[PDB]
């Protein structure tokens, strides 16, 4: 089961599991990789899980899981056990992940990396494009 | 002869009850049996000054269903001699000395009305005009909704999507209006809502109609659901994107769904329609489409025929 | 009921050599023994999504002969409602619930077989889609090799021109390769050379094939010369004049050729046949044109009906 | 160097009210004493990538007052028959190697701030991008208000039009939104309405705005009244005849308008102002048509020019 | 950790399980997985691994991983038991994954789903779009 | 005088090496000591019956960093519908009456040189003439290479694309094999390779020259790696796709290029070159381009200023 150092993040929503591997690219590496899906933890839907190897993120990387995994724990491997348990906050800057959903926007078949920006709102939440400077709520950009 | 014999056919403002439930009656017959040399020896005008490729081959295969025979043009940016000079009265002051009957389709509204004082006692049959009538789509509208749920009373109705500026709901809404107690649910943007004078003309007629912001909320109970395309041509595209999700059907919104209950698009459905609910026994319009054949046959037949033996 | 009866008509890698036999019989038949009235109360939708004259008129004059009726359009570079947005595969759905069969020709390869996959039980023939395939040609040209020379099967054919480009030309290699004892002369410049994959299929069914720069190497054993026209346009202008001279056939050329000899070209012939070629008895490029209607004929017939009496 | 000095000139909200003013005073010196020489030597590309007759003329004559080269293009043609298959990114990259300043116009949202990601040390300047940002609109605006009002503080500004889709009202309430005591009358049909992102922010800096049905309701207490263009490509002409009394414009209309008011139009007013207007005290489109030179002079000085403007 | 009943996929080319995950949908379900790539790899150099209980795999679905992992090892198991092992081979036809390389073929933005004729050659494997009939090697297939 | 003062710039088979290195030893000075008056008060047509953004920028900045004013046009829309029925040579007669030199780009091949028979004692710059020449694209190219490799003799070049088509790796090649000691390595699918009579040129200079299927074959001792775009349009899209792999040019295939190793391309690079070479230190296709303004600045300079650049 344990890895001596490296990453491990828990506490990961159904079937976000998967979608952190995709977008986050957080399975393309040499260094060794072990991941549980579908994990039995507490709640009916339970859990998805993470572990990576000899590799650390920052606190602004543990940031971007807000979005679709706001409840998880990132924890650092040192010898065998923990140093730290962390948590994902909202960011400032979400960047390239997400697609700007105004078809008109220069971002699109362009080498850039997408931005948005960030801030709440009654039953969601709006983000604003770097480049178009449109702003949409999640539920409509995360649907592209 | 029968109440539509050499009539005009223009506007659904025009056609009464009676004469919706003889067209329908008519297209039953004629789908059940056909009669392939009603219209023989009839040559039958296809006027498209405004080109549309499905209304005319469904219109054009009617004629031929029947017998008749077609001439006619579909117009793009163009003309010949010599229109765009020559009013559209002396065009169909010509035409109307060849033909049987004249469908035509046009840009501007009035256009069919207009062609009637000048074709003689030649039929005019109205393709479309403009944002104003288009009579025809209404008919299949109308035959597709009795054949799949038995009545044209007593109907929840919901409309999805561009409410204020498709003429094909305007019309379809003052259509069943003409029968009773049918409820409407109207589903749209604020940006797009049914206009105001549809609205006061069901209160003149104590006809219920609500706003809802979803189809969840009327899904269990509708009998039809008909969803129309939003034309954004109008609107910019990040307002497009940001009410896109609000006329998205998908087969997962079926769920609840009454057995009898069908969705029709007088199409093109891009963007509102998912394909995966074209496998549902819900997704009713190719059939709808299929079904502006025996419409419009009848319409002809209706026209073009003092008595019907069906 | 007949072999290709209900049949899609897509690839000619999909017809056996006794479905092409079937087909070349049967318009030898109506050929002979005129049917105006086999498709009577048939309507088939003539779909050129890309324009083709020559191929419309010959497909449409076959429906005509049979007596069909039909509906279609011809596309430049537009649409009407709502393609260019509106999915081809919504397109043939709705048109397959008007129309008994559909022919159609399309920009993109592979366009016909999707058509097959929303079509129901209407069936498609495939005018040509993009460089893919084009069967009715290569039936045509077939019907043409056989009427004329009294067999398809130990030939001498000569392919001159494009090879490289000429979807008609792999087609009618494949389907002659589905014979015995033919062989092959292709006569092309280096750059447009026969494909490796077409000279790979011959070599595994044990087909003879050669090279030759001149059409005069091989005139004396020629059974059939098919010239094919040079798509000029993706060549510099000087590359096409340094090789003009190694596909240009004059009446000169056909000194020695054998009594039985005929010229194929599909047409059109510009700077490849000269127009003396065209009053010896070796010519005949109009005579094959021609044959496109009985071809044609036989196709539709064969696939619309179960069994045919002739 | 000034605080402008090889910035970017992208959106005006990414300009501070000292930097709006700071343009301004910039803008009165160059009016009072020209600088002909000031951009000698420079050369400014002027890359109307949306073609802009009036934008693009006030643009290079304001480069060429200050002596400055210019060398441009203008498309609107190419689109997508190809338009440019090479990215915008490439093109500015490019670009940016042959000149020292950028000015340009695009018809998608962001492009010009993508165009900084790749220009280097070559500083671009927004002529406007989609329905986004055009700033150095809303600086000839601000410059003319501050011109003709004494200041740009404690003034009654009514915007009338249409509101929803006019990016330059959007851009000029943001602007006024930065000074003090402002207030705003919104005139627009309700399928025009002032976004309300807008009116949130006027709400966060709790700045007074109202709506109303015509302009009579505030003639007698403007300072400014902004007209905007309706852009009747997205109504209905029915729809557009019904509302289109209530944002015209005639000289009867202005009786009791205060002395010191002026009428602003971003131009063309074709619709909306009758010529009738035009000699009024009050019409003052033109000399604001002819403060885009000055500010659009201001702008490139303060960016190509180190030491600020005497 | 070690499972009772449904099926491991072994010996997967090392950075492979992800991409098969993605490809395959493999995760859209609500039994439990378990992964890992480059892993503790005594019978390898660097491999891949996939559990997923209470779901088996039909003779046609792993020959569809011949392409990605040709060496792989399926196992079925029930009642903790190893009741069958399998290899991927060379299937005839490979659907819905592979994207036609044509630019000008029907199958892009059209409802349909992708489809090759399969056939090895020496040196490499020919596959044939169903729609355009056009045949590339699998490298130029595989390559986007 | 200097050698090239009032020559016509016509084709690189016209230029000596001395020509050569005077252009790119002026390109040096200038680009070191800008002489931003030089050509004050003389007027040059920018003459583009073919349009080319890109180069016409390129060529009309040069104008202007050496004080010189432009007039001029860009065509490519005047065609067939007339174009223009008045000869090359008349349009030429006259507008040599009005300007102090010509720069023009034509589709047709050898108009620049059916220029200077019309334009007297004024210069005319060919800016490309159809397949033929581009001079100003090789000068920009030699300097390029000469800058960043201190050489022009000895190299290790690599050309990639359509050699074919490309009149740009034509004429590079013409003018790197006037200089001592060079090695080509031609990088083209059999469709496109370089054509014989640039081998054969190359024969009787003794010069040394490889055919490689990849990149990689030869990636380790390159100093140039001159990337083509690949002209699609010549193409079946499925032999595009086939082939596409041999010319197509990312950052992890840079591995063992040598630290002197530079990329070229005269743009657009869409397809070839992948994004991430960008930001490698062998990326040159920008400096390239850059360079482009001090080619073209010395070639207007010697050409229209007796005295040589100091
Ligand atoms: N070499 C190691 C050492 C530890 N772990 C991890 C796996 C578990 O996720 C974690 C367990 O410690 P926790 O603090 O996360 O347990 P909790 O206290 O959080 O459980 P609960 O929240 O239910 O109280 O240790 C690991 O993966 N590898
Ligand atoms: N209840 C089980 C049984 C097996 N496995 C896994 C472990 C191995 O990765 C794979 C094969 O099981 P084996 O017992 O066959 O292990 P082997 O060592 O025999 O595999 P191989 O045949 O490749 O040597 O399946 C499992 O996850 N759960
Ligand atoms: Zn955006
Ligand atoms: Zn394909």
């Amino acid at each position: 089961e344990a890895i001596k150092r490296g990453t491990v993040i828990d506490h990961i929503p159904a079937q976000i599991g998967f979608k952190l591997l995709s977008l986050f690219k957080l399975t393309e590496t040499d260094q060794r990789i072990t991941i549980g899906l579908n994990l039995p933890s507490g709640e009916m839907g339970r859990k998805d899980l993470i572990k990576i190897e000899n590799t650390f993120l920052s606190e602004d990387q543990v940031d971007q899981l807000a979005l679709y995994a706001p409840q998880a724990t990132v924890n650092r491997i040192d010898n065998y056990e923990v140093v730290g348990k962390s948590r994902p906050s909202l960011p400032e800057r979400i960047d390239n992940v997400l697609v700007c959903p105004n078809s008109n926007c220069i971002s699109h078949a362009e080498p850039v990396s997408s931005s948005f920006a960030v801030r709440k709102r009654a039953n969601d939440i709006a983000l604003k494009c770097k480049y178009c400077e449109k702003e949409f709520s999640h539920n409509v950009v995360l649907a592209n | 002869a029968n109440p539509l014999y050499q009539k005009h056919i223009i506007s659904i403002n025009d056609l009464s009850r009676d004469d919706l439930n003889l067209v329908l009656a008519t297209a039953a017959k004629l789908k059940a049996n056909p009669q392939p040399e009603l219209l023989k020896h009839k040559v039958i005008a296809s006027c498209f000054f405004e080109a549309s490729t499905r209304t005319r081959l469904s219109f054009e295969t009617s004629m031929h269903r029947l017998g008749a025979s077609v001439v006619g043009f579909s117009d793009s940016a163009n003309t010949s001699l010599g229109k765009k000079g020559e009013t559209l009265a002396d065009t169909i002051s010509v035409i109307s000395t060849y033909v049987d009957a004249i469908v035509m389709r046009h840009p501007q509204e009035g256009a069919a009305r207009l062609a009637t004082e000048f074709s003689g006692n030649v039929p005019v049959l109205n393709a479309g005009d403009g944002s104003n009538q288009h009579p025809t789509q209404t008919l299949l509208d109308l035959f597709t909704i009795q054949e799949t749920q038995g009545r044209l009373d007593n109907l929840h109705v919901a409309m999805v999507g561009d409410l204020k500026y498709g003429r094909t709901v305007h019309s379809l809404t003052q259509a069943l209006a003409k029968f009773d107690g049918n409820r409407f649910y109207f589903i749209a943007p604020d940006a797009l809502a049914m206009p105001q004078y549809i609205l006061d003309m069901l209160d003149e007629k104590g006809i219920a109609w609500s706003l809802h912001s979803s189809i969840e909320e009327v899904m269990a109970e509708v009998d039809i659901l008909y969803m129309t395309r939003v034309q954004k041509e109008r609107l910019d595209p990040s307002e497009y994107a940001n009410v896109k999700a609000q006329f998205v059907l998908r087969a997962s919104d079926l769920h609840n769904a009454k057995a009898n209950m069908k969705v029709l698009h007088p199409l093109p459905r891009v963007d509102e329609i998912a394909t995966d609910v074209d496998k549902t026994p819900h997704a009713w319009y190719f059939q709808q489409a299929g079904n502006g054949i025996f419409a419009r046959q009848a319409l002809l037949a209706l026209v073009l025929n003092r008595d019907l033996v069906l």
